[PDB]
């Protein structure tokens, strides 16, 4: 009942979630660990 | 390539939604749901005249931002051996500012015709006011996105035309004629947007 | 019907809004910097 | 010499074969007064009297034929003349 | 074994049913034959064209192709999308239609269309002239010719498949290898005669067999080779094509 | 192109400009008049300090000679690319990294060999070739060890990853230093092409050519050079870059090829570097097969001069400024000569 | 005597015999849709061009027929 | 009657016609724009021959005009929602049929002004290619101009 | 009986129709005159043959124009409800058809342009696969002719 | 009184199934018209024996004619909905099992291209393969027009 | 009796506009303030006139407190829906006039700095391009002053 | 008259509030950490000097930490949901415009740290636009704190 | 009477808490981790120092613990809506926030490993930075708290 | 998380440890800080199972 | 010649869809009960994705 408003309310925190998950995702997969001066030794 | 990669994924996601609701509206029986008159008969034309005026100058100021950098850049960067090219190659600058003067002339001519209403029925009031309001957010769009187009048109000729008069400064003379088209374009935006609001008021 | 149409205006416009302000974005994070300098 | 026979070729072939088909046709339009399995198409509005006036159309658009087949023999005979230039 | 007695056959007449059609047939056998008459010709000839040359080295191909694909043309009765008219059409008169309770629906015909169901008591029959012309006008002409094509073309290649393939047995023989007939040849010629004969047998059964008097709960050749492959057989609810046949 | 302008301009306007610029700074050739009418070293002087280059001969030997002319030209073009390189940015400032690389490997194949010998490190700091930089260490000072300038160059320096391929410290010895620095040469050459070949714009377009071109004409010239040396036919194509249109057909020929005449063949296949063959008079008082070579690179640098939302302008500013070197190094070369019959094995670029 | 390469060879062969006796008699269906292909654009051709020469016209249908029927002739050819 | 605010479409159909002519005319203007100054260096006997790719873009705009002042004039009170409807269709067609002219006439006459660069008789070829570009945002204008009249 | 503003869908059928074929227009325009702009110089006697594949796309703008006034002259608010949608969907049909023959002209024409560039001969081969994109084309036609007037 | 909307069940069917194969068409001639320059500048004798890749870019495009002029004709003013379902089915179904086959096609014409440029024996296992690809279209001819008759 | 959310709209104004005053200005810093950082090794004497795009990005920066306080002190919950949507839309567009502002300004400002670091002639135009991007912002602004009332 | 769900708006500026100061103070904090990391290898000295950045990044810290207690101590079930739309408002915009000035500082922190290393006197030009931004983050600050009493 | 979900917004205030915190410590330690097993090669005498960071990444967990436990603790069916979304913003704040503060922790003790294994005395401003990091981390923790039990 | 980490360091730890057996020790240290944030998982999810 | 059965493979991998597409053919029909017809997407899905 009165779903009008909180059914943009889930919108809006999924959206929220959605972004948040999306920016640690990226940056986790992306993570930049240097990788230097040593990856010869082990190849 | 990645952050924009995600966003054409948001982009896919929501056309996929789109299609899916699109069906699913006519396999469950969804009886005219998405009543299109509704939808305007209870929009107002608040939205309408503050986007028109927004819009305008928003985009205005972005293309002459545009402009300005483009032109500046390679004015400062083409003076560092040949000084003598700003004194001829800084009017550009001058004509970006003018791109945004024409944006502002349009954002007035639009601030001009607007107004409370303060009205609950929407059933026959205001029936010009939905008139004058769609008038004046296809204004603002027109104009800002015309000098937005100005604007970066002149940024990168006038950076090209810059640095083209560092080796002879004679060609400036035969070359500073194409910012006269995009003014062209300016001007026509300026034309059809005061055709837009000739014929029209809120009532 | 399946939603509130008054805060949907709102809705709607704002999310226009939010499109150019992401065009903005893209263009404002366009900036990267430069190397060294030359003398 | 003038429109050799290398390029007027083309122009014989094609009127033989035209005045070949629309002879038949126009056999089949006025003596089979263009059975609809031939023809469907017709130019009447109100046929609702009789047949006559179908079949005088028949006869009409069979005539159609006769200019046809006419004027590409003499666009074939043209052709023969411009081959004979050499 | 030289195949060239059976491709310069087969092959004409396999482009001919590919390419059923009676004036292009006409054309394509009136330039062959433009190129025989100039033969001696083109031999002392000097050209460039290559797409020419291969077709001119190929002439005996093209022109008994052509003559083929009139002939196949003429079957279709597909002359540049028409048929000709021989007048056996023999499906509809007045009295009969008007005896078959009706009368003067072409008044009401203005707007609507009024396929006449089947078995009028007195029409059908065979059209030894080819196709019955009557077909090209009615527009659902696609379902008739759609299953009659359809059958006689997988027939076509069943028979062109099983015939084909016997050429082994001669292989076999003339090199005195019954080895390659013992575990080889002998079960191929098996499973295709069973799995493509019975369907051959189950269409021209079913020909011969039912009428439109029985079109309901008539069944299909589709369902039927389905069930058999899938080793589905419902108790019932779908009469046999004959008795026994499970 | 779709991508660029937009975004060119706003990192690249000072770059482009500075690469028109110091096209228009090349010694005009009512320069080259001068320098051709005075036939005298010290009016060389005189006059190369009247253009744009010169000056710069103060502090320097009174008598004055033709190697102070190539260090003087060769200053010039390292102070330039000094100036490009130190203005640069991830993706650009990457590409002249890559246009740097060449002459990085030849620098570092001539400190390979002087440490393998007991010769001193310092001895070799002056003899390298400019652009040279290496400002990185564990090279210097190794104490005559192979494997610390193994390790040191594994680890250190940044051309480390193409050495992946040459390993295990044998080829030091056992292999010739020339096949090594060939074997540097072709890995880092298809590397660099793989990065042009990532950035899928005008770039791209505008590299693919001249890249495989330089190894068409390389694998072309290698050919014709080898018939005399001892070299198998399956290690020969074992060495020739993967990034040619030979590679797709050509360089068979070119492993089949025994003579000039298989080469002159290949030539033919191939209608563009035809004419480049027909051009090898080598005439005394004329131009030979490799100038005609360095035309055809010159013209490839004036078609990158005539797009410009791209990074192969600076490429071509590279080959065009080499031979400007080569031409006015060898004018001072028959200056002191005294041979005017001969001054003709130089190129105008501009 | 190579037992297992001789026994998947006949295996092979035997495989792709029979499946593609199955895929081959499929695939005679072209002839289906290559005559469904001759029909259909014999009609359509016929229905679009030529079927324009009737016109209540009396005396210039043959003469734009002209044109017309050259139109077509050279199309069809 | 005509239904509330019926005038909508036709208010968004102006907008779109200039607009897009905007985006196509821009890029045209843009691209030959920065070409010709960097050929004008070596050899400016030539600009004014290549400045015509410019001038064109500018055409395309005026197309934009046209279908623009059209819908506006025929902008009312009293709209039947059709002609709105033809007045959006013909204000979206020929705005990105000028889009699609913009970027054609860019890309050639970049590549063409500087073939004409390195060789001068290739002028005249690059103007046929040329004004085949604009042979395609007729067919656009034309588009719009029969909705605009119906 | 019939929903009111059917002709809406035929509108946007006959944009789309123009729409999509002046996208591949324009694709195949920028990819030959690029092409030619480059290889004229060094082969000038092709430039002549060089018209061929660009009226190939004049041809698909011209299919783009001819179901567009199709569409126009077959439009009005009294349709049946069988009509509209059907100019609709002949529209995309033919519209995405002329943009897919797009792609493949200005493409096969930058390929062939250099194959014709190395050696003449190569010319009749490069034409006979522009024949075959317009083939494609008609079909696209054909159906969306079928549709238009049925 | 059947359903409003009803025959455009049939109408996008017929436009999607020619769609699709205009898609997948149009990519076999693009791969193949790159390969066939590439071949032909170093082996002429191959030109005509690398056009047989380019007759086959055509079926798809006849197939999908095919389906659609079925799917027409068998179009009607009302529906019994029962057989527009299928009419949509069959068309996305042979349409874009066709432009997966026209993938499949343009790259197999590169593979047979980079094959034969120095062994022309390459040609028959070129065209064996070639036929492994079309074979998948014709599959989706055969269930596209089951669904059309069920 | 006025509908609710009014005053929701005007504290977006005043967020809006204070956001993109913020972004463009941290944007004016951050470049200015690496080109600065970083150059200075070499030519030391220019620090204390390079202050002045800095404080050019503090005066874009400016333009917020003006109007974000013009809404913070004028706005109430009792608005008509009338002038809480026109403070929305004033800060939107002042605000992002200013985000535009500071992403030429500090680009200007390091373009600037390396300019005047290779020779000081160039510093006096320099600033000139600054100053017009403060009048830009003031543009803004004044739109802004229009819609804080009209 | 109130709607419910009041305290969302509030909590949600609070939260967003500090998150939005957490994030721009790790961007700060990581950027000046690994300068100063790579950097008193060959100069301890510098420490002192080099730490101002860390003060200033906890000075925003404390930014959004006053800022939500403050909002968290005007907080219950039944608010007037007047108020709250300026707790959500603020909180989400003085957040994110601090944001955009700690990310500044990172960036000409990594630049000045490398610009001070062999030449001292950089620490003025360093502190100058440290300040600065700074003083840009109290900005943010003024309207923050201005609303959240309104 | 009370609304749906109203005592379920602290449910996920607990689970966006541990999810923030649980990638914020995880990328921390990765990242430190990878410098710490980088400088143990050649300093193995300086790891127990190196620990250090990790026990931080361990304690900001403890953080997270805190909020999340309480959160549980706080919890049951008859909630009023107002304390539930008051968890929702603790948890999902204080979780990013440490999320935060861990990526700053894992990359500048990764600099800051390879800075000191030259020189130990860097373990000094190395630990300013780090434990500044648990101060952001408890302020995140104190707002979390203080919401948890308003 | 617990995995994502666990993978890193270990990385890092086995190659590093592949020059000098020490680093064992510590490497598995590293670990147990990414087990005890695993700990805490199961702690919270013992919590909500049983609540 | 022998590397031909992997794509004899593939060609099996096309008899699958058609082996499932004649399933669904056969129990279609215009008044499905209503929960045959989600059982026939399912299985063309699953069948189609495991030939991918």
């Amino acid at each position: 009942l009165e779903y009008s408003v909180v059914f943009n309310l889930v919108l809006w925190i999924m959206i929220g979630l959605a972004l948040a998950v999306i920016i640690t995702s990226y940056n986790i997969w992306n993570m930049d660990p240097g990788y230097d001066s040593i990856i010869y030794r082990m190849t | 390539t990645g952050l924009e990669l995600l966003y054409l994924g948001i982009f896919v996601a929501f056309w996929a939604c789109m299609v899916v609701v699109g069906i699913c509206y006519t396999i469950f029986d969804l009886g005219f749901r998405f009543d299109v008159a509704w939808f305007l008969t209870e929009t107002s034309p608040f939205m309408w005249s503050n986007l028109g005026i927004g819009l305008a100058i928003s985009l205005s100021v972005v293309g002459a931002a545009w402009g300005i950098y483009i032109t500046g850049s390679s004015i400062i960067g083409g003076g560092v051996k040949a000084p003598r090219i700003k004194t001829k190659n800084l009017v550009s600058i001058i004509f970006c500012e003018a791109v945004a003067i024409y944006g502002i002339i349009m954002a007035i001519v639009i601030s001009n015709m607007a107004e409370p209403f303060s009205a609950t029925e929407p059933k026959a009031i205001g029936h010009r006011n939905y008139h004058a309001g769609y008038s004046m957010f296809g204004a603002g769009l027109t104009v800002g996105l015309s000098n937005l187009f100005c604007g970066v048109c002149v940024g990168i000729v006038g950076s090209g035309a810059a640095l083209a008069d560092a080796q002879n400064p004679s060609l400036f003379v035969k070359i500073l004629i194409v910012e006269i088209f995009g003014s062209a374009i300016g001007l026509f935006g300026v034309i059809v947007a005061i055709l837009q609001t000739s014929r029209v008021k809120m009532g | 019907g399946f939603f509130s149409p008054g805060i949907w205006m709102g809705l709607l416009t704002t999310l226009f809004m939010l499109f150019i302000f992401t065009y903005g974005l893209h263009m404002i994070l366009s900036l990267k910097t430069m190397d060294r300098f030359d003398d | 010499l003038c429109c050799g026979p290398k390029l007027a070729a083309c122009g014989i072939v094609l009127s033989a074969w035209g005045v070949i088909m629309l002879i038949m046709l126009g056999i089949f339009f006025n003596v089979h007064s263009a059975v609809l399995i031939e023809d469907v198409p017709f130019t009447e509005k109100d046929f609702e009297n009789g047949p006559q006036n179908i079949y005088n159309l028949y006869e009409q658009v069979s005539y159609n034929c006769f200019i046809a087949a006419g004027l590409y023999l003499l666009l074939g005979g043209f052709s023969f003349c411009q081959v004979r230039l050499n | 074994i030289n195949p060239a007695p059976y491709t310069v056959i087969t092959f004409p007449f396999l482009f001919a049913v590919m390419f059923g059609d009676f004036g292009h047939g006409i054309l394509m056998t009136l330039f062959a034959v433009w190129m025989v008459l100039r033969e001696s010709r083109i031999l002392s000839q000097k050209h460039e064209n290559e797409m020419f040359s291969m077709v001119f080295s190929g002439r005996y191909i093209i022109l008994l192709m052509g003559l083929f694909s009139i002939y196949t043309g003429l079957i279709y009765n597909d002359c540049f999308s028409k048929s000709l008219n021989i007048f056996g059409s023999s499906w509809s008169v007045r009295p009969m239609f008007t005896q078959g309770n009706w009368t003067e629906e072409t008044l009401l015909g203005s707007s609507v269309l009024q396929l006449n169901p089947a078995i009028p008591g007195v029409f059908g029959g065979p059209y030894p002239f080819g196709i019955d012309p009557i077909w090209n006008i009615a527009t659902n002409k696609l379902t008739f010719l759609n299953s009659f094509k359809m059958k006689m073309s997988v027939i076509l290649g069943i028979i062109h498949m099983l015939f084909g393939v016997s050429l082994s047995l001669f292989n076999h023989i003339y090199f005195k290898k019954p080895l390659n007939i013992y575990f080889g040849f002998i079960p191929e010629i098996i499973f295709m005669s069973s799995l493509f004969g019975y369907l051959v047998i189950l269409i021209f059964y079913k020909w011969t067999a039912y009428d439109a008097h029985s079109s309901r709960n008539a069944p299909s050749l589709l369902i039927h080779f389905i069930n058999m492959f899938l080793f589905s057989y419902p108790e019932s609810g779908n009469a046999m094509l004959y008795s026994g046949q499970k | 192109s779709f991508f660029p302008e937009l975004y060119f301009n706003v990192d690249n306007g000072y770059l482009e400009g500075l690469v028109r610029g110091l096209k228009a700074g090349v010694l005009s050739q009512a320069d080259y008049l001068n320098l051709v009418q005075c036939e005298t070293l010290e009016d060389l002087k005189l006059h190369l300090q009247s253009t744009d280059y010169g000056n710069f001969l103060a502090n320097e030997a009174s008598p004055l000679t033709v190697s102070v002319i190539d260090d003087k030209l060769k200053e010039k073009m390292v102070v330039e690319f000094r100036h490009m390189r130190n203005h640069a940015y991830e993706p650009l400032a990457s590409f002249l990294d890559f246009i740097t690389y060449s002459y990085m490997i030849d620098n570092v194949i001539l400190l390979i060999t002087g440490t393998l010998h007991q010769r001193s490190i310092a001895e070799l700091v002056p003899k390298c070739h400019p652009l040279g930089s290496f400002e990185q260490m564990e090279a210097v000072n190794i104490a005559q060890t192979p494997a610390e300038l193994y390790n040191a160059i594994l680890v250190d320096t940044p051309l480390a990853a193409f050495f992946q391929d040459c390993i295990s410290e044998q080829d030091l010895d056992e292999m010739n230093i020339e096949i090594i620095r060939n074997t540097l040469y072709k890995a880092y050459l298809e590397s660099f092409y793989k990065f042009c070949t990532l950035l899928g714009g005008t770039t791209a377009d505008a590299m693919c050519p001249i890249l495989e071109f330089e190894a068409d004409r390389r694998a072309f010239i290698i050919t014709i050079n080898s018939f005399g040396t001892e070299l198998s036919k399956e290690d020969r194509a074992k060495l020739f870059p993967h990034c040619g249109r030979l590679y797709p057909e050509g360089l068979a020929q070119l492993a089949r090829a025994d003579d000039y005449e298989q080469v002159k063949n290949v030539a033919d296949y191939y209608p563009e570097y035809k004419l480049l063959f027909e051009g090898a008079g080598s005439n005394p008082g004329d131009k030979t097969l490799e100038d005609r070579f360095f035309e055809h690179e010159v013209k490839l640098n004036k078609l990158a001069f005539l797009n410009q939302f791209h990074f192969g302008v600076f490429y071509a500013f590279v080959k065009l400024k080499e031979q400007e070197c080569r031409n006015i190094v060898w004018i001072a070369e028959c200056i002191a000569q005294r041979h005017r019959a001969k001054i003709d094995n130089y190129i105008p670029i501009f | 005597f190579d037992f297992g390469d001789t026994m998947v060879h006949q295996a092979i062969h035997t495989i792709e015999y029979c499946l593609g006796c199955i895929s081959n008699t499929a695939s005679y269906l072209r002839l289906w849709a290559l005559s469904l292909a001759h029909a259909q654009l014999s009609e359509v051709l016929w229905t679009m061009v030529i079927h324009i020469g009737l016109h209540v016209r009396s005396l210039a249908g043959g003469l734009g027929l002209f044109f017309i029927f050259a139109a077509f002739a050279t199309l069809t050819v | 009657n005509n239904p509330e605010y019926s005038s909508f479409f036709g208010v968004m159909g102006a907008s779109s016609a200039m607009v897009f002519s905007a985006m196509g005319a821009a890029y045209g203007t843009a691209k030959s724009g920065t070409g010709i100054a960097a050929m004008s260096v070596m050899r400016p006997e030539l600009i004014m021959k290549s400045i015509i790719p410019v001038v064109m873009a500018g055409i395309i705009a005026i197309y934009g005009l046209v279908v623009a002042v059209l819908i506006a004039n025929s902008l009312t009170d009293g709209i039947t929602l059709y002609r709105s409807f033809l007045q959006l269709g013909a204000g979206l067609s020929v705005g990105l049929s000028g889009l699609a002219a913009g970027f054609a006439i860019g890309i050639v006459g970049d590549a063409g002004v500087r073939g004409t660069a390195q060789q001068p008789r290739l002028f005249v070829g690059m103007i046929l290619i040329l004004i085949f570009a604009e042979v395609l945002g007729l067919y656009g204008l034309i588009v719009a101009l029969i909705l605009s009249t119906k």
